[PDB]
């Protein structure tokens, strides 16, 4: 079995860092919705639930490889 | 940007200019066989397309053959050969026969004499071509076991 | 089982024999097609219309006969 | 095959196969002197009934000689 | 007279068309004139969009031409077509209108061909005409 | 015996739908109604619908009971 | 080449001409009918015998007659 | 907003007029019958709704409310099974003893000696043998009583009501506008992320909640009436933590992403369960539960009210290449306007599925003693089998259908569509050629066998003691699954499949699977298949890009979908339509799927099931003879048609008699549809004008005129009782031979 950590500082952290690279990438690539302008509920919605995707992700997979 | 395009500047014939079909490579190698080259006569069309499919007909006999596990094995595939050889140049001769009204033109294969010609061409080659063939493989040991003998 | 076989091989004399008595008699004409016997013995149909009138000849009810035949010898 | 499927199928085929062999190099140097066609509907009819025959007769020719042997020769 | 300089509608192509009988045996053509440039169906499979003014068009059989006209007749109220057929020798031999008048119209002229003077159950029975070249019709 | 019981057999089914044919095909190609005005062959074609009406009733008969009778002994 | 034969218990409907796929039959002058017309086969050369015409035919049994002969390259459905 | 609800209210008024009225939904047939044709018609054409009407408002609401008339049929049949598993089974004795009592949910009346079929299924129960694969299920869902069947049925019931007042509801009263149907994104967001996301969720929580404890118990040797019952697994966390002790530690492990510590109850074990021979449940349970993630996350792809999205036509059309013109534009509207299309598609997928939930589903048996019960196994494999066959030709009818009546040109003009179209001839003749190809290579290699070894060469065969063809690449990919645990699949404990390789895993001294090896036979029976399903796929696409116009008949769109003929003209344009092409299509997947199953019982009966004695030798069913007979024509006309028959044909006197029955009888039917097959209309039609001569000698005529069958219903229904009776015969034969022998 792949080893998982308990929640820590550096969980909280990779989690923060995925979500706010995802409001920006959100923020960028979203064709149809002064740089926050528009910026609306469905858009951070989205974008945050990819954040919690793409941490999910990085924490599985830096937990399997050691880095934790 | 269109890769497929009307044969001939034709759209209403039945065909398509493709790659597979009118590329470069494929009009050279169309017009490099002796079937299309220009310059040959029948009779040569005929020695070469001969001498290729004689030359490779030897082989399925040889290896594949009800003697094949006998010390005649590929005597009875060059005679097997030279029979199928016999057979098919009675077939082109039934069709020159057949197809071609008695013209005085000579230089093109949709001729009788022309195809009289090529079959006479077709038979010479695809004797010659066996013969090679049977001297090859009895001559050379790795073609005897096609290639176990390296092993 | 010999009575059972032997009126089996009553209903397929009898079933044969009405294929083939109904293609000779109707041969010539039939209310689909009257006019029959100026298309001869052999032809394939007399087109879609009227309903279809496939295997109407009566050389179609010599094909249809040959199998019930087969069945019969057998 | 004869008794079941019917002709206008297997005319289209030997259309696609007359433009398939019409449009092959190194073999549309050799052309048929009489054009395919799909078997006429009484020709195919008497096709299929001739491969029917020769099965029945031949299968139980073979089925009551070999049993009669095997059980008593 | 058909004008082989009209030009043809606008086709990218197809296995569908016409074979080498075409150019042999014998060809057929179509022409007609659009009010505007809109796409129809090819009668051998495959849509082209034909120009407006006139379009040629060169096909293998004569009932593909026609229903080429049909469909042309019944999807866009074209009814000033023509066929002709063309044989390898250039000679080109006007087929539909015949007369000028479509033959479901009667026109003047024509005669009739293959008109039989009873009804159909008074033929005759192939007895009376077997070993003698008398017609079933009387 | 039974090779030849076999053989003659077929050949008897091959014969009797040969003799059926045939006389199809003498009332398509042969057949002369003025010659033969209230003939045997003209009194056959005049009842026609009643022979091939009783040979299905005969037929319809047969199967329907023999058929049943092997079923229900099945 | 297929024959195709009028017989006078036509009534002039032009129906077996609007079918006609391949141009056969045409419609001419005749005082038979209510219609003052019948139909005619000036063109059995292009027939290829699929019989739609006697299909339309309203007439109890048909007043026109296609009978298959002698297959020709028209008549076949050839573009080969 | 884009995506709305828009219905109208009480469109067609809820009445019994036009059910005394038949032909009411067509113009032609509601003047009234004259000819016995007009039955046919009206019960031929009636679902037909798009030849009824033009709107396509109408055709939608039809579909949907005979959709959810079909999904209460469903829920009809779901409910009778759990009934009858309730009240006429033997279910609490095959839960004692799965590895010696025959599963039986039917119990016949005494009527007429046919009490006899009431056999002897051991747990002091008679009844007929049924192999559905019901008793498995409900073990691995963890039914332990008669009473939770009982339950299972009245639910089902309720929910065919409900379905089928859904139906008249969203028919009768409140029926949805055409743009509430044109919604296809929305409609891929909630079935992706709600049907089936939230489906595979909540079924993964079954599976965690009630199955796991239950199967685990079952597995350890506890009798189901000590077993607790399920909400006492719910609410007792010590009794779930004693079994499984993640459970002590809550949802805190899933919200802190230390997920690692559900490591016990979600595994990744793979083989099967040596107790049960099944899938490990944990294994099923974590499978479900991450299916349920994908398939919510790509249910939030498709572009909605809100702005974030995709938007399908901007993705087909984006989509376009040098080879291929305008590439996938304007597929979006074929498959928005025409139903035909996505009937086309769904069906031809719901078949492939079905195909390989077959496969799948022998070869990884994924319930509770379903592996060693044969005749289930080989039921399902079967009836899946037929059921995806039976789905892709009508994917390809169907798709001939929107072919003829809903393509439109100006609309398709230089797409993929139109370039299918332009190319016919290359693509039909070159997979002509590769079909003949195919055939001699394949079936002359059979031919070639039984010619050799007729003629006392057994030297010159094509077996594994001859020249040999032997399947290097499958064997290859074999040698890599079995290698995949621990080197490409470092977290797996076991092989996805034993038949891949492996140790034999046997349940009560009968193998539940063992490795399948590959030889000469299976070569030739594989290109065999591959011929099949390309002469298949001839045919129906053939048909179907021939459906609007040909060579022959420039006109056939205007013909229609289905015609008989275009006369007898042209030399013969008989069978020109795509319905005839759908008709041989037909007959050549009955061909394939029963070459599919007869290789399938062949094979698992020759070296896959049969029984395991002391020093570990396996005694197969027919001892391993699939390698040498299954090379020739005779080899299969002999040791597997005449040896396995044996128990069909001497089951009279027994219980499984009725196989034998329905063996002669649909020995009966299939010929009786070359009777149609065979033959043509003008016959019967002279036929039925005597016989309407001989009813009206006695003034019995009826009103009504009596008309031979219609060229195309000849045809249809000497294919249907054609394919019941191979079915049947398969059906039977199969049947009463793996009951008798396994
Ligand atoms: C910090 C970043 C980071 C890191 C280091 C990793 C690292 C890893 N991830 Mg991971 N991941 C990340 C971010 C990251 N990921 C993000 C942001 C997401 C999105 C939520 C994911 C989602 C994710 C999933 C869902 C999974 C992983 C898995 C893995 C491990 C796989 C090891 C391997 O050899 O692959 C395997 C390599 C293969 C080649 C296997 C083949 C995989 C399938 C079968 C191929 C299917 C191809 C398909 C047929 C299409 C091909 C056809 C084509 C021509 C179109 C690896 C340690 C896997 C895991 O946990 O395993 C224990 C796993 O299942 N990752
Ligand atoms: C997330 C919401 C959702 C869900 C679950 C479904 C589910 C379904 N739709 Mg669907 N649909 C939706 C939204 C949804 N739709 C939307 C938004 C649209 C408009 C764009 C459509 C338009 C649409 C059409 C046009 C059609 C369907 C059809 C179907 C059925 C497919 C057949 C099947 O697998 O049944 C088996 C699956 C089941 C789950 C069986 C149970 C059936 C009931 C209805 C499920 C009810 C679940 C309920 C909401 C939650 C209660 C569960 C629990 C809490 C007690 C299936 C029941 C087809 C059909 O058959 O219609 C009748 C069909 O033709 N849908
Ligand atoms: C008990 C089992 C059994 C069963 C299930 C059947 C079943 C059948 N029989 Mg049957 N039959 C049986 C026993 C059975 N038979 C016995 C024991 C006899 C000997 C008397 C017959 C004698 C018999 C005859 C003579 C006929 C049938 C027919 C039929 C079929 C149509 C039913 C019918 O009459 O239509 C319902 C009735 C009508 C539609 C119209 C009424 C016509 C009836 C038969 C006339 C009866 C009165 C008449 C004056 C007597 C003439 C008989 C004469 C020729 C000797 C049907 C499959 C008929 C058949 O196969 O058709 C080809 C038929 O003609 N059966
Ligand atoms: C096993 C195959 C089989 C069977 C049963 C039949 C049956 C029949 N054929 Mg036939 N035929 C066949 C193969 C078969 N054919 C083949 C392969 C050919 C070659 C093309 C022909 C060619 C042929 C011709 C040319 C003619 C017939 C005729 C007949 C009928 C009269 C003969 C007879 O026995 O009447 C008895 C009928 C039967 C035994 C049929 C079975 C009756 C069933 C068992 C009654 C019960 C039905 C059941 C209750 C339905 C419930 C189903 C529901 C639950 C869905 C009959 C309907 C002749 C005819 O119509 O004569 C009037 C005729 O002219 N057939
Ligand atoms: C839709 C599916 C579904 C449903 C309805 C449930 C329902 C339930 N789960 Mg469950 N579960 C599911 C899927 C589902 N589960 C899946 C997929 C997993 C795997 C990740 C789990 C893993 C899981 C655990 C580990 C636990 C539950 C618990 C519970 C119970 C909730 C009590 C509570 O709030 O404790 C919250 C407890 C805290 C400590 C906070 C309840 C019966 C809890 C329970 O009572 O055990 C029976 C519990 O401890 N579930
Ligand atoms: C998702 C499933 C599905 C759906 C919704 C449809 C829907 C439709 N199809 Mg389609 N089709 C399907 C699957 C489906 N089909 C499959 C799988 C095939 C391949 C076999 C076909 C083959 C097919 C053809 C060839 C044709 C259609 C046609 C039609 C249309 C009208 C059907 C009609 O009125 O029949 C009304 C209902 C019936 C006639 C009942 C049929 C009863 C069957 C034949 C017998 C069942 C036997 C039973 C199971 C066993 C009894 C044995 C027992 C007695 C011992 C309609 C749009 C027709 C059409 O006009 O399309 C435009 C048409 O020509 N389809
Ligand atoms: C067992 C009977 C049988 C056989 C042998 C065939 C054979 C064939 N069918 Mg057919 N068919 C059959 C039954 C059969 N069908 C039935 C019952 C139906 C009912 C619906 C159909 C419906 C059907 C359709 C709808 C289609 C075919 C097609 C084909 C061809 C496929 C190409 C192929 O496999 O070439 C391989 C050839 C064979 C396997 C035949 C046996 C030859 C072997 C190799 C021995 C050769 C010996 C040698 C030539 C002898 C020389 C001796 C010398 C004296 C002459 C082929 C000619 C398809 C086609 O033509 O497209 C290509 C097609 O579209 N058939
Ligand atoms: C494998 C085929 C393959 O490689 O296709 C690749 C090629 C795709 O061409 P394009 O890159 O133009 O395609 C773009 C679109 O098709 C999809 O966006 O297809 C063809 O060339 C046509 C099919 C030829 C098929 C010959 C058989
Ligand atoms: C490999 C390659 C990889 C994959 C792709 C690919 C392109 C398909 C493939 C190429 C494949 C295939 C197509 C390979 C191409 C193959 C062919 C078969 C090669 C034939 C060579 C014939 C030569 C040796 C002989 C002439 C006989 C000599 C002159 C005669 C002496 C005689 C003359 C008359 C004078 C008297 C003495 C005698 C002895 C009687
Ligand atoms: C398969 C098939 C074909 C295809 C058959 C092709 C056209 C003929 C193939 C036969 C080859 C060319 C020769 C076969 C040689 C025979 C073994 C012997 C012929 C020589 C003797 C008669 C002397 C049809 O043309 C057809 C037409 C109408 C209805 C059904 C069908 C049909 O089912
Ligand atoms: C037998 C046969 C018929 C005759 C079938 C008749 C016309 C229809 C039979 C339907 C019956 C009436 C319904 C079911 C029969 C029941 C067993 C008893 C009848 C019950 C009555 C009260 C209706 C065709 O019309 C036909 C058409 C094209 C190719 C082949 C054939 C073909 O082989
Ligand atoms: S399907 Fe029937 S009516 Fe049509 S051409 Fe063939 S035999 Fe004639
Ligand atoms: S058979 Fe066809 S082509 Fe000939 S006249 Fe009649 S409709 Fe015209
Ligand atoms: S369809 Fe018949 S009635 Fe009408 S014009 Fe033609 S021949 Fe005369």
């Amino acid at each position: 079995v792949p080893q998982t950590v308990a929640w820590s500082a550096k969980t909280g952290a990779v989690m923060v860092l995925s979500n706010i690279l995802c409001i920006v990438a959100g923020r960028y690539v979203i064709q149809v919705k002064g740089s926050f302008a528009g910026f609306g509920l469905p858009e951070l919605l989205a974008s945050t639930s990819l954040g919690h995707i793409v941490g999910s992700g990085a924490i599985l997979g830096l937990s399997y490889v050691g880095v934790l | 940007s269109q890769f497929i395009k009307p044969y001939n500047d034709d759209p209403f014939v039945g065909n398509l200019a493709t790659p597979v079909s009118t590329s470069s490579f494929t009009k050279s190698l169309l017009s490099n066989l002796p079937a299309y080259r220009a310059g040959l006569s029948p009779l040569l069309r005929g020695v070469e397309i001969g001498l290729t499919h004689g030359y490779f007909l030897v082989g399925p006999f040889y290896k594949l053959g009800p003697l094949r596990n006998s010390d005649v094995a590929l005597l009875s595939g060059f005679f097997s050969a030279l029979g199928l050889i016999i057979i098919l140049v009675a077939c082109l001769t039934i069709y020159g026969v057949v197809s071609f009204e008695e013209t005085e033109a000579k230089d093109q294969l949709q001729t009788a004499k022309g195809w009289r010609q090529f079959t006479s061409g077709w038979l010479v080659g695809s004797v010659g071509g066996a013969s090679f063939a049977y001297i090859l493989i009895s001559n050379i040991p790795f073609l005897q076991t096609a290639g176990m003998s390296m092993l | 089982g010999d009575f059972l076989i032997h009126h089996a091989i009553a209903l397929a004399l009898h079933t044969t024999t009405l294929i083939l008595v109904k293609g000779a008699l109707d041969a010539r004409g039939s209310k689909l097609m009257p006019d029959k016997k100026d298309f001869g013995y052999s032809f394939p149909c007399d087109g879609p219309g009227r309903g279809g009138t496939c295997d109407i000849s009566a050389w179609d009810a010599f094909y249809l006969s040959m199998f019930w035949m087969l069945n019969t010898i057998g | 095959m004869f008794l079941i499927s019917w002709r206008g199928y297997w005319q289209e085929l030997i259309e696609t196969l007359v433009w398939a062999h019409e449009r092959t190099p190194l073999a549309n140097l050799v052309r048929w002197k009489d054009k395919p066609v799909a078997l006429s509907i009484v020709q195919a009819r008497l096709v299929g009934l001739i491969h029917f025959t020769a099965g029945y007769i031949f299968t139980y020719a073979a089925f009551v000689i070999a049993s009669t042997t095997g059980k008593f020769g | 007279t058909l004008n082989l300089q009209i030009p043809s509608p606008t086709f990218e192509g197809s296995t569908g068309g016409w074979l080498r009988a075409a150019e042999v045996e014998e060809k057929y053509a179509i022409t007609w004139t659009s009010p505007k440039e809109q796409v129809f169906e090819m009668p051998t499979g495959g849509a082209a969009i034909m120009r407006q003014g006139e379009n040629l068009l060169y096909l293998a059989r004569k009932e593909q031409c026609l229903a080429l006209a049909t469909q042309v007749k019944n999807s866009f109220k074209i009814t000033d077509y023509k066929v002709y057929r063309i044989f390898p020798s250039g000679e080109v031999q006007y087929l539909h209108p015949k007369d000028g008048v479509f033959p479901e119209k009667v026109n003047a002229g024509r005669v009739g061909v293959g008109n039989v003077s009873h009804s159909i159950g008074k033929n005759l029975n192939p007895a009376q005409i077997k070993f003698t070249s008398k017609s079933f019709n009387g | 015996q039974s090779a030849l019981y076999t053989h003659h057999q077929y050949i008897a089914g091959f014969l009797m739908v040969g003799a059926f044919a045939h006389g199809a095909i003498f009332f398509v190609r042969d057949y002369d109604p003025e010659q033969n005005k209230n003939n045997v062959l003209a009194r056959i074609l005049d009842h026609k619908e009643a022979i091939i009406s009783h040979l299905s009733w005969v037929s319809l008969f047969l199967g329907f009971h023999t058929l049943g009778i092997y079923v229900h002994n099945d | 080449s297929h024959s195709v034969k009028v017989y006078d218990t036509c009534i002039g409907c032009t129906q077996c001409v609007r079918a006609c796929p391949c141009d056969v039959l045409e419609m001419v002058s005749w005082d038979g009918c209510k219609a003052g017309q019948i139909a005619s086969a000036p063109r059995t050369e292009d027939c290829i015998g699929c019989k739609r015409c006697e299909t339309a035919c309203p007439t109890d049994f048909l007043s026109v007659r296609v009978y298959l002969g002698g297959e020709t390259t028209r008549s076949m459905g050839l573009a080969y | 907003k884009k995506v709305s609800i828009t219905v109208d209210r009480d469109p067609v008024a809820t009445s019994f007029e036009k059910w005394a009225q038949p032909g009411h939904f067509s113009r032609t047939l509601a003047k009234g019958p004259k000819t016995t044709t007009w039955i046919w018609n009206l019960h031929a054409d009636v679902h037909d709704f798009d030849s009824h009407t033009n709107s396509l408002e109408d055709i939608s609401r039809k579909i949907f409310s005979a959709h959810f008339g079909q999904l209460s049929i469903i829920f009809l049949w779901l409910s009778g099974m759990y009934f009858h598993g309730a009240r006429f089974s033997n279910y609490s004795a095959w839960l004692s003893n799965p590895t010696a009592v025959k599963p039986s949910a039917q119990v016949v009346w005494p009527i007429v000696g046919q009490e006899i079929l009431n056999g002897d299924v051991g747990g002091g129960f008679q009844g007929v043998q049924v192999t559905s694969g019901f008793f498995q299920i409900w073990r691995a869902s963890g039914i332990t009583s008669e009473v939770e069947l009982y339950w299972c049925a009245l639910a089902g019931l309720l929910m065919s009501g409900l379905m089928i007042f859904a139906g008249w509801f969203h028919y009768h009263k409140a029926a949805p506008k055409l743009e509430w149907f044109q919604n296809a994104e929305s409609m891929l967001n909630h079935h992706l992320s709600g049907l089936l996301g939230l489906g595979c969720l909540s079924w993964a929580g079954h599976q965690i909640h009630i199955s796991l404890p239950v199967n685990k118990l079952l597995d350890a040797g506890v009798a189901p009436q000590e077993i607790p019952l399920p909400h006492e697994f719910l609410v007792n966390r010590d009794l779930m933590a004693q079994l499984y002790p993640s459970f002590s530690k809550g949802l805190v492990p899933f919200f802190t992403l230390n997920w690692s510590e559900y490591s016990d109850f979600l595994t990744f074990k793979g083989g099967l369960n040596p107790v049960t021979g099944g899938l490990w449940l944990s294994d099923t349970a974590h499978h479900h539960l991450a299916l349920a993630v994908l398939f919510i996350v790509a249910g939030h792809m498709y572009r909605t009210n809100w702005g974030i999205g995709h938007s399908m036509k901007e993705i087909l059309e984006a989509h376009k290449g040098p080879f291929t013109g305008e590439g996938h534009k304007g597929l979006y509207e074929i498959l928005t306007t025409s139903w035909h299309a996505q009937l086309a598609i769904n069906l031809a997928m719901m078949g492939s599925v079905s195909i390989i939930v077959a496969h799948h589903m022998y070869a990884m048996p994924p319930y509770p003693y379903i592996a060693t019960d044969y005749p289930t196994q080989l039921s399902i494999f079967t009836h899946h089998m037929w059921i995806g066959g039976f789905c892709v030709v009508g994917g390809a009818a169907h798709a001939g259908i929107f072919m003829v009546r809903d393509y439109n040109p100006a609309q398709n003009y230089n797409n993929l569509l139109d370039r299918v179209i332009r190319h016919r001839d290359a693509i039909i003749s070159h997979l002509n050629w590769i079909c003949i190809f195919l055939g001699f290579h394949s079936f002359g290699l059979y031919i070639h066998n039984d010619t050799m070894r007729a003629l006392g060469r057994t030297q010159d065969m094509f077996s594994d003691t001859a020249i040999q063809l032997k399947p290097v690449f499958a064997q290859w990919v074999q040698s890599i699954h079995t290698l995949a645990p621990g080197n490409t699949t470092p977290n797996a404990l076991a092989t996805a499949s034993y038949a891949f390789g492996g140790d034999v895993v046997a349940v009560g001294n009968k193998v539940a699977m063992m490795p399948i090896s590959l030889g000469t036979a299976d070569f030739m029976v594989h290109h065999i298949h591959a011929f099949t399903i390309h002469v298949t796929v001839l045919i129906l696409l053939k048909g179907v890009l021939f459906s609007r116009n040909s060579r022959l008949i420039p006109d056939k769109a205007n013909l229609g979908f289905r015609f008989p003929c275009d006369g007898p003209g042209r030399g013969g344009t008989c069978q020109s339509s795509a319905w005839d092409s759908v008709f041989l299509g037909l007959f050549w997947m009955y061909n394939c799927i029963s070459v599919v199953i007869f290789h399938f019982s062949w094979k698992m009966q020759s070296d896959v099931w049969g029984t395991v004695q002391a020093d570990g030798t396996v005694t197969h069913i027919t001892g391993g003879n699939f390698a040498q007979s299954a090379i020739t024509i005779n080899g299969w006309l002999r040791d597997f048609l005449w040896a396995q028959a044996s128990q069909v044909i001497q089951s009279y006197g027994s219980a499984l008699s009725a196989y034998g029955l329905i063996f002669l009888g649909a020995h009966f039917i299939w010929a009786f549809s070359l009777m149609f097959l065979f033959s043509g209309r003008g016959y019967w039609q002279e036929l039925i004008e005597s016989i309407v001569w001989a009813h009206n000698k006695l003034n019995v005529a009826p009103a009504i005129q009596p008309r031979a069958l219609s060229i195309t219903q000849g045809r249809a229904v000497g294919l249907a009782h054609y394919l019941l009776g191979g079915i049947g015969t398969t059906w039977a034969f199969f049947l009463a031979r793996i009951i008798s022998v396994g």
